[PDB]
């Protein structure tokens, strides 16, 4: 889920 | 506790204004008369890069980081086209009869007929821009409305007994943003009757913005099956969240 | 000029309360299938449309619009109005949807029709939100009429409608100050009520998409008036 | 044309 990763970035 | 419930009205405005994503540009070439499928590629490419800024903008919105990751995923999946649309309507406010997708991409209603089915959605976006212009919508009110859409477009779409507490904290932030709008209107020299009227007029447009997103979302799923638009991996996961 | 803008806040509530459409009954002698339940809901909705249309005429300011404008507002908001009535009726029946006094349904029964369980949950969720907000009948008739005038006001390709919309906002605030809410509580409750209208619109859209597929699936023969309401959404 | 026209005039 791309939205999961982008919300978890840094 | 929470950082959103401690913010004052002016600090709420500052945070939201400071969180504003930038106005991205498009790869539009005016020397090339773009067709329907090429014009779709520009908007899909532009919306894909805007989602990345929106995702990191949502983090800066007060209260949003005080939610679970599954709740954050839910809200964005439901409101992404709504937030894109109200941003577009805001950028187009001083371009009557046109939609400012990007500073180098200003589209006409006739240019919207290029893509099949876009005419009705273009006309609704144009009318929404006309409505903000008549109201003389302020930027401080826009950033409030945008973060309301984020917290509201998926708050009734969750819920178990444990996740019910998360619903109550979202409304506490919503009620905080509502005070912020009223604080803004009172600062602009508006009577109590005027503040209540303008507050209502703004939140009623959110009903139309939801209508545009829904009708727009239905149009996006058809083109995925039509397979006319170029590639976009995140938009597919966002579009399938509504399917 | 219209006769609605001159009405007092209490004179606005009395006009809306008296214009309220009646609660109709479902066809008696019914477990349900996909075809039988959609038949009951279609026949109930078809009969409610006729009362709604006459309820719209008695809404202050709606008769002062052109006949074309009255058609547009109803065509775009007819399912929204039906749903906010259902959500209102189901308020004192937690977990259930009071479609008619003799047709009370739960989430399980929505599973006999594909895609109905999603909209059922949203309708139940809205009903729970009204119950926790302790929505009053005077506030409900304002919300319903706002849906009538606002849902299609930005699709006229209008100053009179927004003047009446402001009048209903004055009426809503009048109801809250009369019940004893503080100024801060007034505009917060105002905002919460109007934000739910966004979800009611969402429910209508997801529902409209579902009604057009079944007219294309021919699950139940729909009436001519209900098909003209459905076709008005492409 | 439309039935909604008739019901709104009666
Ligand atoms: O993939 C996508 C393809 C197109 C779009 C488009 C938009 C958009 C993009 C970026 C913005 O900042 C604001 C609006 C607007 C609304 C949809 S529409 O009319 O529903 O089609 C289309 O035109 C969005 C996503
Ligand atoms: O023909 C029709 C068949 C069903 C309906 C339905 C409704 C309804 C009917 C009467 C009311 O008073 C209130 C709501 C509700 C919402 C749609 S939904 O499909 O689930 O969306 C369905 O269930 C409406 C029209």
């Amino acid at each position: 889920k791309i939205l999961h990763r982008l919300l978890q970035d840094s | 506790n929470s950082l959103a419930l401690s913010l004052t009205a002016d600090q709420m405005v500052s945070a939201l204004l400071d969180a504003e994503p930038p106005i991205l540009y498009s790869e539009y070439d005016p020397t090339r008369p773009f067709s329907e499928a090429s014009m779709m590629g520009l908007l899909t490419n532009l919306a894909d890069r805007e989602l990345v800024h929106m995702i990191n903008w949502a983090k800066r919105v007060p209260g949003f980081v005080d939610l679970t990751l599954h709740d954050q995923v839910h809200l964005l999946e439901c409101a992404w086209l709504e937030i894109l649309m109200i941003g577009l309507v805001w950028r187009s406010m001083e371009h009557p009869g046109k939609l400012l997708f990007a500073p180098n991409l200003l589209l006409d209603r006739n240019q919207g007929k290029c893509v099949e089915g876009m005419v009705e959605i273009f006309d609704m976006l144009l009318a929404t821009s006309s409505r903000f212009r008549m109201m003389n919508l302020q930027g401080e009110e826009f950033v409030c409305l945008k973060s309301i859409i984020l917290l509201n477009s998926g708050v009734y779409t969750f819920s178990t007994l444990k996740s019910l507490e998360e619903k109550d904290h979202i409304h506490r932030v919503l009620d905080k943003i509502t005070d912020t709008l009223i604080h803004l209107m009172a600062k602009a020299g508006l009577t109590l009757q005027q503040q209540h009227q303008r507050l209502a007029q703004l939140l009623l447009i959110l009903s139309h913005i939801r209508h545009m997103s829904n009708k727009g979302m239905e149009h996006l799923y058809s083109m995925k099956c039509k397979n006319v638009v170029p590639l976009s991996d995140l938009l597919l996961e966002m579009l399938d969240a509504h399917r």
